[PDB]
RNA sequence: GACAGCAGGACGGUGGCCAUGGAAGUCGGAAUCCGCUAAGGAGUGUGUAACAACUCACCUGCCGAAUCAACUAGCCCUGA
């Protein structure tokens, strides 16, 4: 199993990753453009890829990471073409997705259940943070629900 | 800081007394933050582990608000690392031997004990080079296809003998399994009792 | 601010003995005897104890300067107490360079000799002092061990050793070479 | 090459704080130039490595 | 202020002139420390223009009196509090003085800023003198010589400056 | 039950965020929370180009009662 954490395009513009690749020789480029095909349509931004091997494979499992789909979550696709106003838009709700998130938050948080992650995935934002009409200093004090119907 | 902080400490100690009256005596000289949080959510359905400051020293006080029996008896266990384990379940004596989890190979140097780490001859995956560390050390090495083979079979590290950084990085890059420790359990307190673990608990 | 008196407080073993004439301290033991002279710093040494041992090293007013100096007596009291008992071991690994240094021994321990020495050709001979042995150590590789009872005599003798063993009107980052003292101790283990 | 014999020699010829008026070599601990050439000043900085 | 030889306490009391505006001045009250007690009304002078609105000729001195010591027998704690003039500025400073009486203990007190801080006697103004008792005193001295069943010996005694003739065959042995 | 001393820990979200010549705390720009908690500062520095090791704030075991910081002015020293 191999780890690699980037994405914008595909690239292959004489650049990969394979250091520990060449020694079981599956991957020079068909197992990059078969992480084309895996990457394809989710999304044009950064991602996390595991890619696991048995002698002549490549299975490109992709761990959805908490801050990798909150940045997912904006208003897609901005990749090139007219980018750059600015950075830091960011005007979403988010009201139950991040409580679907945490829910496919499996065995990385090491967390209690589902009590004060509200808190964790309100303040570990920024780009977005609330819906547009309160604020998330006083969601860190706000409404206690989900951790009953989580479990 | 450190004054209302410290008050409710104490709120926080005398609900675990007035809450669970009976508690386990623990050990914990070798033992990592990552190694405190897998052994935390593998015990969050029941027994909480609580260390501390000399705070701990608290009974007396606990003692002083007339109250209790005669719970004075666990005041010089709490000696050299002491933490207490409060549980109200058990009842019930399989409690850690059946959860006491060896750790997932931490290496660190600074370790001597207990045993000897050998190397057998196994091809072992390594890239190019990962040859440094074995000239530095000493170790004769042929290389096959691709992974690279050990010739001979010898004894990096003995008993007593200090690990150090060179010889951890390749222990961790061989990943034969390193020098791995958790807690020790030294002491059963259930009800008013004495217990004397040599042998008579579980 | 003229502060009344500081006492110092000394057990002394079973193993050695302590006579005392006024300021001259005389400590007599299995590995020799020593004494030294405590002349220029007046201050009160008295004893105690019938077959207890316990000095006290006593000042009365004096300064600030001198309640520092009157640790200083107890301090050395102890380093002849553990010279006495234990003796002193300097163990001096030659850290050495492309070119080796061959150190030899010439006139029963007392005359360490030099040689090789960077590539230097000049064959340097230091002297020691009266009551400290040298020798090449065995089962491990160019370690000099200095044995004696007397601190000051044993490691000003590494002392001059180490400056003896000097790169000189060179960078002494790079070259790193001379005979430094590796581990300090005494000379009979367990203790 | 014996790299804990080389941090030996570094231990002993390297790891010192320089003082920036004195030029002296003093302590890795230090806080003032020992010497009175300069006023026991604290202007110290250590001692530059590669 | 001179401050020669030992000092002394004055009580001096003053008052304004009876005037047709303001009849019967409040008759103030100090504690003025002197050699003697001209230096005294003049000091007190001093202080109470200061102070408030008055001078010698618009006033009064009713009466200048020695104060003697309450308990001259018992060795006794002072808190001196004063606002010397430095050379570069004034500052506020609190020291304390084991000694017999108030008078003696003040003279330590101007011997003694004369001494550390070359403060002159143009310089020194007693704020406040106030004995003070045991566990309540602030330095380490003071402190240290409160002690019962205390014992030192006199080291190194020397003295007889050509009491004895300057030309002899001794040598002398101290203590 | 502090100051110094010795020993141990110094995490999870998160290789967070603006960047891609790198940033995975360590050139830089904006910030700034929660959990486990014995405690960890989206990090005080050293580094390997970066990925990693080391260290510090903070925490705990022994020790044992005073300790630390910033100013100020008298003598003396450097500046001379
Ligand atoms: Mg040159
Ligand atoms: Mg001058």
């Amino acid at each position: 199993v191999y780890l690699r954490c980037t994405g914008g395009e595909v690239g292959a513009t004489s650049a990969l990753a394979p250091k520990i690749g060449p020694l079981g020789l599956s991957p020079k480029k068909v197992g990059d453009d078969i992480a084309k095909a895996t990457g394809d349509w989710k999304g044009l931004r950064i991602t996390v890829k595991l890619t696991i091997q048995n002698r002549q494979a490549q299975i490109e499992v992709v761990p959805s990471a908490s801050a990798l789909i909150i940045k997912a979550l904006k208003e897609p696709p901005r990749d090139r073409k007219k980018q750059k106003n600015i950075k830091h838009s960011g005007n979403i709700t988010f009201d139950e997705i991040v409580n679907i998130a945490r829910q496919m938050r499996h065995r990385s948080l090491a967390r209690e259940l589902s009590g004060t992650i509200k808190e964790i995935l309100g303040t570990a934002q920024s780009v977005g943070c609330n819906v547009d009409g309160r604020h998330p200093h006083d969601i860190i004090d706000d409404i206690n629900s989900g951790a009953v119907e989580c479990p | 800081d450190r004054a209302t902080w410290k008050s409710n400490y104490f709120l926080k100690i005398i609900q675990l007394l007035d809450d669970y009256p009976k508690c386990f005596i623990v050990g914990a000289d070798n033992v990592g933050s990552k190694q405190m949080q897998q052994i935390r959510m593998s015990l969050r359905g029941k027994a909480v582990v609580l260390m501390g400051k000399n705070t701990m020293m608290r009974k007396a006080i606990r003692g002083h608000l007339e109250n209790n029996p005669a719970l004075e008896k666990l005041l010089p266990h709490i000696r050299g690392n002491v933490g207490f384990v409060f549980t109200k379940e058990d009842l019930t004596e399989i409690r850690d031997m059946l959860r006491a989890n060896k750790v997932p190979a931490a290496a660190r140097a600074g370790a001597i004990a207990p045993c000897e780490v050998t190397v057998p001859a196994q091809n072992t995956g390594l890239g190019p080079e990962k040859t440094s560390f074995f000239q530095a050390l000493g170790i004769t090495t042929k290389i096959s296809r691709g992974t690279i083979e050990i010739l001979s079979d010898v004894q990096l590290i003995k008993t007593g003998d200090k690990v150090g950084a060179s010889e951890a990085t390749l222990l961790n890059m061989l990943n034969i399994s390193p020098f791995s420790f958790g807690l020790v359990i030294q002491q059963v307190f259930d009800n008013g009792s004495i217990y004397n673990p040599e042998v008579l608990d579980i | 601010m003229k502060t009344i008196l500081s006492n110092q407080t000394v057990d002394i073993p079973e193993n050695v003995d302590i006579t005392l004439k006024g300021r001259t301290v005389i400590v007599k033991g299995p590995r020799g005897t020593l004494r030294r002279d405590f002349n220029h710093i007046n201050v009160e040494l008295s004893l105690l104890g019938k077959k207890k041992k316990r000095l006290r090293v006593d000042k009365w007013w004096g300064n600030r300067k001198e309640l520092a100096t009157v640790r200083t007596i107890c301090s050395h009291v102890q380093n002849m107490i553990k010279g006495v008992t234990l003796g002193f071991r300097y163990k001096m690994r030659s850290v050495y360079a492309h070119f080796p240094i061959n150190v030899v021994i010439q006139e029963n321990g007392s005359l360490v000799e030099i040689r090789n020495f960077l590539g230097e050709k000049y064959i340097r001979r230091v002297r020691m002092r009266p009551g400290v042995a040298c020798s090449v150590s065995q089962a491990q590789k160019d370690e000099l061990i200095l044995e004696g009872n007397d601190i000051e005599l044993v490691s000003n003798s590494a002392a001059l050793i180490q400056q003896a063993t000097t790169v000189k009107n060179k960078d002494i980052r790079k070259f790193l070479d001379g005979i430094y003292v590796s581990e300090k101790g005494t000379v009979q283990q367990a203790d | 090459i014996e790299p804990s014999l080389r941090q030996l020699a570094q231990k002993y010829n390297c790891d010192k704080m320089i003082c920036r008026k004195c030029y002296a070599r003093l302590h890795p601990r230090a806080v003032n130039c020992r010497k009175k050439k300069c006023g026991h000043t604290n202007n110290l900085r250590p001692k530059k490595k590669v | 202020m001179k401050a020669s030889g030992t000092l002394r306490e004055y009580k001096v009391v003053g008052r304004c002139l009876p005037t047709p505006k303001c009849h019967t001045p409040p008759l103030y009250r100090m504690r003025i420390f002197a050699p003697n007690h001209v230096v005294a009304k003049s000091r007190f002078w001093y202080f109470v223009s200061q102070l408030k609105k008055m001078k010698k000729s618009s006033g009064e001195i009713v009466y200048c009196g020695q104060v003697f010591e309450k308990s001259p027998l018992r060795v006794k704690n002072f808190g001196i509090w004063l606002r010397y003039d430095s050379r570069s500025g004034t500052h506020n400073m609190y020291r304390e003085y084991r000694d017999l009486t108030t008078a003696g203990a003040v003279t330590q007190c101007y011997r003694d800023m004369g001494a550390r801080h070359r403060a002159r006697a143009h310089s020194i103004q007693i704020m406040k003198v106030e004995e003070i008792a045991a566990s309540k005193c602030r330095r380490p001295a003071v402190k240290q010589f409160h002690d019962s069943k205390i014992k030192f010996p006199l080291p190194h005694r020397v003295l007889r400056r050509q009491h004895k003739p300057r030309f002899t065959t001794k040598r002398p042995n101290t203590f």
